[PDB]
């Protein structure tokens, strides 16, 4: 409906920026079709230039993931999804129109179809499609549907979409996608082939794939009128209100629940299908107020890892030190969230006047609007001298990840995070919990250089005062060489007052 | 057959060896420098140490070994060993450096170079009714032809016997000294007449303040009008460019500003005419120095000040020669005598 | 009671008054300057005259008047009269000017300042087995404590009596002199040891060439490696910056280039080690001076040349101290004696 | 005849230059009407502007000279003179058309008459005229003729002519006429009143009027066919050829003449009126060749004066030195000539890089063409260093006069002299004979400054050597002041070896 005249809002303002979009829509999805079901992903991304006059490109993603159950092919690409059906397990992917928008933008400016292929896990054959859409009455028209033979143990999903854009205007920004996705996802193997003929291959550096996210029952404090209704008219049997308040939400035991019925003032053994418009609300109120629930369980969440981080940003920056940290999970408006954080320092990192900041929301990089970010604040607000840093210019990198089922975004889909206080505080501390580590390694660097500074100078000065002080003893030219040594080593040891080392430098 | 000399060559060692020795291998020691301790266990201070406890032993050894070391002879012990550490530096690099290490020791002990025997580089004549034993001789300072005795850079082992005078007169220009001398000033007005030769040396000094201190003899000195002349003086009541063995309460005797211009109280010594042509007019690079000294804490004190700005004010100076070119008779039996008995000078 | 002194104060006047007097009012006279006549009846020359026949009388008067004039004391007779001509200039304007007028007279007469009595400004000690009468005393030069007699700027009225030595040794550094002296060199190897003090004065000279001339004593002298040291020497066989009363055939004794480096014929006196650190490397402003002298008509003559370029070639010099820092014993009973008997020196 | 279409040749090229001409024509004449008959002249020159539109002026000269015998008034202004009847006494005035041309130019462009007045020496009344001319048949028409009473002892000649010109273009050049005429003629009194109203009066500075020029018999070597004829048909009696060859030419005595008759081969006692066209020539040949005559006597010439020159250029330049020279007379093509010369130096004369050159031919200044002059050559050619001049810039002025009855002019009436060799040499030397008077004075300047240079310095130096040399005599402090003086003055006199002077300077 809306995207028709107001394009820029979901991320398709102009030819160029749209290319970038479509690319980060396909990857986004292709991963969530592998690493969430426990397979080491092998994505391949090729963009082609098939017409010069009109500037038309062909974005193409090929994975080794599960794929679509054949019959649901049309109802995935052609059908326009009104809303973003309330979320119950962590996923990649902003809005509620996602991959659908791409195909829609494709039928507005060019006249070529959308080549698709899938083959489920343990599949017989390869089912091929080639789809176009009817925009007026929301329903996809099949241009072609067929199937061939599968050369064993194959499963995947190949999507090929053609759009008009501007390669050169968005080149340097796309490359940042691949690159930065690679870092926090080293359990993957990526290949990218640009319209020019430039190949790029980033190889899997391990295979410790993290725990995936688990779907979970809705939580009381974060649901209202609209939902409750659809939980009810989506049922199969005759639940009473009791059952319904317990076996359908997080956090509601026998005695824990009964008291909610005391509040909203409802009979306990009453049919559910019999609830007026007002009775409901009188409930959703007491939901909002009730004091002591438990925490919105975070088994619906998923984390990078206090190590894949390390590896990730080690095998690409090659610093002199690295460290990371994954916090315990906090809670916001009926939903859980965790903050991860890391920093890398020195080595190969470019010397500049200010630190580099990589932002991460739900296992995906954020590129645009880094300037209006709740994060870009904290890490520029932070006083870097109270943590070691002496110099004007320095090489530091900072990684801040934020994930939940309910990410607060600041403006109308503009790729940066909102200034939710309770969040901002767990974002801070997290940085501090690393910053006071980086300071550690760079406090043992001045230490390690301080020894070799003294212990070096002394080896030059303890023979001289040695001889000198010996001449003072015996005046006669015989003890010269005897008194000498019996206080050279005497001196030497009086030095292991401060630091202990036996060193021969020759 | 050495005597009052083999005195010191002993009080040197024993009252030294002991002080620099510290060894005391109980806990880690350091030297104390009162003018500030020097911990061998520092960084900035580490090298400053081996330097003292070297240039020291070098002294103490050359000391019992019957040598007579000059300061430079000592500088030339920079680099004392073969290289133990292959840094793939020097002990000391510039005489200036070595020197300071001296002065430091010099304090720690209480003994002045010349007492440790480091004999330096001592020039300044003397002449008068005075008899001393030096070393193994007694040489009388009256009977000296037209020559004159020249002190020994160790002027502390030098005994007085018969004296005969009432004031010591310290003149700065060797040339004028030869003049005062071949008339006979020091005999006429019984005195001892000694010259430095410009900047006073480190021990033509000691001699003076020993005359002044052990014989109770008052010391008048004279030089040029300029800020130069005021300096010579300065040195003589402390010791070149800021121990307590230089003489304060010495006396400045002319040539004074009023010496050349007078006061409404007191007649001037040159004719108005001679002045126009003997006075050398003041370059401005001069008026600086004056304003620098007019500030020194030991001019600021007196109405020494008076005779500073009078100059800052008449921009004019003259050379001592000028005055003397009036002719010894005057310089001999008028200038000095008149001024001296007259209480015309500063104190 | 003055004697050999009231000698000159006579041979001065009479053998002078006569020479400057010319009056002879028959025909117009002039002076003759052999090194060029100066006609009073010129223009360029007119002023040059009144200047000589002044600075001259000033001498002759101060001469009979029993004064002892120093050169500057004499400069300060610039402007002698009131102004006769209202030019609606000065006699002389800068000491430099006055001086030259001296030297001119000095020739016309045959008499050197010091003989006319203009006593100047001299330094330079001496010490040894030597006995003189000076003025009214006889002062023995052995018996001198640690001090030392310092000649009188008129060293021509000074009688020798008993002597006892075989060579005079002229050392340039006062500091080292004090060293050779307090061991006793001059007594061990019977000699007379005298120092100038750097640039040799105008009459620490005369003394020397008088020892060498009237007592038949050979003169060895020693200073630094550098072109500086070669200079000191230069002056000693002529007289500062180009009469015939300075000594030629003096002897240069080290420190020699080969002194530090050797020859395939003859062993070096410096350890290979010490050398790396005592040698002060040659600045290029130095190599100039060398190439200037290597040209002087009295170096050009000898294979003095040899020891010049060897330096022009190793760009290196050392200070005399350095050598002595090896320790008097060596400097006393090795260096000198060895070299001397050895015929190691230049002539 | 000719001046009608070829104007520029006799000096009337254009409006402006003509003004200048007419002015120097009237003065020229008015003088030769006074100073040649021995009266101190009082000329007045006024130019007026009587019409602005057409640019018409009124030149006016008024003298105290003799004037015209009344009846010869018309035959002086109206009649057009063919030739310049061979000259026999020096006069001012180029061509042979002179003052006549002025009146002719006046009747070509404007319609007003020529007011004239005269009154001879010792005259009864004042005869007035007002003339115009008939150009076609050469004869003057009298418009008005009358006479009034003379207020005693008056004699003069007032000429008033109107022409069109350009005052501003020729102003600065006319003023040079008056000025420069003034110089060499200081026995006169001039007043000039320009059309603007500027008066100028230059006053008589003496009255030593020079000897005037005398008329004299033609000289053989400089006459030919044309003349001989008119000497003959101008006679009164029956001369024979003899008489005729003697009593009619310079240089022809009894024996001196007879031999000319031997040459041309003629009978001596033959009637003159009986000479064929060829006989004549056969004579004029032998005239041209005959070797030894005498010199063309210069009693027909007239000179400025080795003094009126001096005064003239002293009373107007006020220098620090002046000098002049009048040569003995030489001879050129049957005529005589003399060169006068002068120079002034220093004082008030303007400091410039080059000398000023005033040219003079027959007592009249030459202004135009100074660049193409036989004189401008010599005096720029001359080497001014071989005569004193040290400096780059200096103040020198140079006056060269040339006079004869036969002045060789270089081009068709262009106001400058011709490079006749024999002339150019007497012009040279003449300059040398002054120029080496200049070196003299400037040799006694270094002399006069050399004394006060020494004699000054000595007065300072003879007291000092005096005293000094006296101290040497008596050593005792008594003769000091006695020996002093008895050789001060002794010295002093030994100085009058070189130069003698007694001087007291206080
Ligand atoms: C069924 C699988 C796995 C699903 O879990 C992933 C989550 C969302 C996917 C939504 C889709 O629209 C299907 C899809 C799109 Cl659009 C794509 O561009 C690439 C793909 O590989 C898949 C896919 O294969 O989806
Ligand atoms: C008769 C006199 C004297 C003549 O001897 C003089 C020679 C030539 C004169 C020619 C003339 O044309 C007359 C004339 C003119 Cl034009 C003039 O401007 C001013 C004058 O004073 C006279 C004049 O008075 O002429």
């Amino acid at each position: 409906e809306f995207f028709k005249r107001n394009p820029e809002l979901a991320g398709f303002p102009n030819p160029a920026r749209a290319l970038y979009q479509t690319v980060r829509e396909l990857i986004e999805n292709s991963l969530d079709a592998t690493d969430v079901h426990g397979i080491l992903p092998n994505i391949k991304i090729t963009i082609d230039l098939i017409d010069d006059a009109r500037q038309i490109y062909k974005v193409n993603v090929v994975d080794n993931g599960i794929g679509i159950p054949p019959q649901e092919v049309p109802n995935a690409f052609g059908r326009v999804l009104y809303s973003s059906k309330y979320v119950n397990r962590q996923t990649r992917g902003m809005y509620g129109l996602g991959v659908k928008a791409a195909v829609l933008y494709s039928q507005m400016h060019q006249d070529k179809p959308i080549e698709i292929e899938t083959s489920p896990v343990n599949s017989k054959r390869i089912y091929t499609f080639k789809l176009k859409i009817d925009i007026n009455k929301n329903e996809p028209i099949i241009v072609e549907r067929g199937s061939v033979e599968n050369t064993r143990g194959f499963h995947g999903t190949s999507v090929a979409i053609s759009i008009p854009g501007d390669w050169p205007k968005a080149k340097s920004r796309i490359y940042e996608y691949i690159k930065r996705t690679y870092i926090i996802t080293p359990y993957a193997e990526f290949i990218f082939k640009d319209p020019e003929g430039n190949v790029t291959y980033y190889p899997r550096l391990t295979n410790k794939i993290p725990k995936p996210p688990q779907e979970v029952k809705p939580h009381p404090y974060g649901v209202d009128r609209e939902e409750i209704k659809i939980l009810i008219n989506n049922l199969k049997r005759d639940y009473t209100i009791k059952e319904f308040l317990v076996n359908e939400f997080q956090s509601i035991g026998d005695t824990t629940a009964d008291k909610i019925l005391e509040l909203a003032g409802l009979k306990p053994n009453k049919k559910v299908k019999n609830l007026t418009e007002e009775e409901i609300t009188r409930l959703v109120e007491t939901f909002k107020k009730d004091e002591d629930f438990r925490s919105p369980s975070a088994d619906s969440l998923s984390v990078i890892g206090e190590d894949l981080i390390e590896l990730g940003l080690k095998k690409i920056f090659n610093p002199d030190f690295a460290a990371s940290i994954t916090r315990k999970p906090k809670a916001y408006q009926g939903h859980p969230f965790i903050v991860e954080a890391g920093v890398a320092f020195g080595g190969s990192i470019p010397v500049g006047e200010e630190p580099i900041v990589l932002r991460y929301a739900n296992k995906i990089p954020l590129i645009y609007d880094e300037k209006s970010d709740v994060i870009w604040k904290v890490v520029e607000e932070l006083d870097w001298k109270r943590y070691g840093i002496e110099s004007d210019q320095y090489q530091m990198v900072v990684m801040v990840h934020l994930c939940s089922t309910k990410i607060p975004y600041k403006s109308a889909g503009k790729e940066s995070i909102a200034e939710v206080e309770n969040i901002e505080k767990e974002i801070k501390n997290a940085l501090m919990e690393v910053a006071r580590k980086l300071k550690q390694y760079l406090s043992e660097k001045r230490k390690e250089q301080e020894a070799k500074k003294k212990l070096l100078a002394y080896l030059k000065y303890i023979p001289e005062v040695s001889r000198s002080l010996a001449t003072f003893l015996a005046s006669g030219n015989k003890e010269l060489v005897s008194k000498y040594q019996n206080e050279i080593s005497e001196g030497l040891f009086k030095l292991i007052s401060k630091k202990l080392d036996l060193i021969n430098i020759e | 057959d050495k005597e009052a000399r083999r005195k010191a060559a002993n009080i040197l060692r024993d009252k030294f060896l002991n002080l620099v020795e510290q060894l005391k291998k109980g806990e880690p020691l350091v030297m104390e420098i009162p003018m500030l301790r020097r911990n061998f266990l520092d960084l900035n201070e580490a090298k400053r140490f081996m330097q003292t406890v070297l240039m020291a032993s070098i002294i103490y050894d050359a000391l019992v070994s019957d040598e007579y070391p000059t300061i430079r002879d000592l500088y030339y012990r920079g680099k004392h060993s073969l290289l133990l550490k292959s840094i793939e530096e020097n002990t000391w690099d510039e005489q200036k450096e070595s020197d300071s290490v001296i002065v430091d020791i010099e304090v720690f002990t209480s003994l002045l170079r010349e007492e440790m025997l480091i004999l330096s580089k001592e020039k300044g004549k003397v002449v008068g009714n005075l008899r001393i034993r030096s070393g193994n001789d007694v040489i009388d300072l009256s009977k000296t032809g037209h020559g004159a005795y020249a002190i020994e850079p160790t002027p502390d082992l030098i005994d007085f016997i018969d004296v005969d005078a009432e004031f010591v007169l310290v003149v700065e220009k060797d040339a004028v000294f030869q003049q005062l001398h071949r008339a006979g000033f020091w005999k006429q007005y019984k005195s001892i007449l000694i010259t430095s030769a410009g900047q006073p040396d480190r021990a033509t000094r000691r001699f003076v303040r020993r005359l002044n201190e052990e014989l109770k003899l008052p010391v008048y000195i004279l030089t040029d009008a300029d800020p130069y002349g005021w300096y010579i003086f300065s040195v003589f009541r402390i010791g070149s460019i800021s121990e307590r063995l230089a003489t304060p309460d010495a006396k400045f005797l002319g040539v004074s500003m009023g010496d050349i211009f007078g006061n409404s109280r007191k007649k001037p010594y040159l004719s108005e005419a001679e002045r126009k042509n003997y006075i050398i007019k003041a370059k401005d690079a001069d008026i600086k120095r004056a304003e620098e000294i007019k500030n020194y804490e030991w001019f600021k004190t007196k109405a020494w000040q008076e005779e500073i700005n009078t100059f800052l004010q008449r921009k004019a100076k003259l050379e001592i020669e000028a005055m003397a070119s009036k002719g010894l008779k005057f310089l001999a039996f008028q200038y000095i005598p008149e001024k001296i008995t007259n209480k015309d000078y500063i104190a």
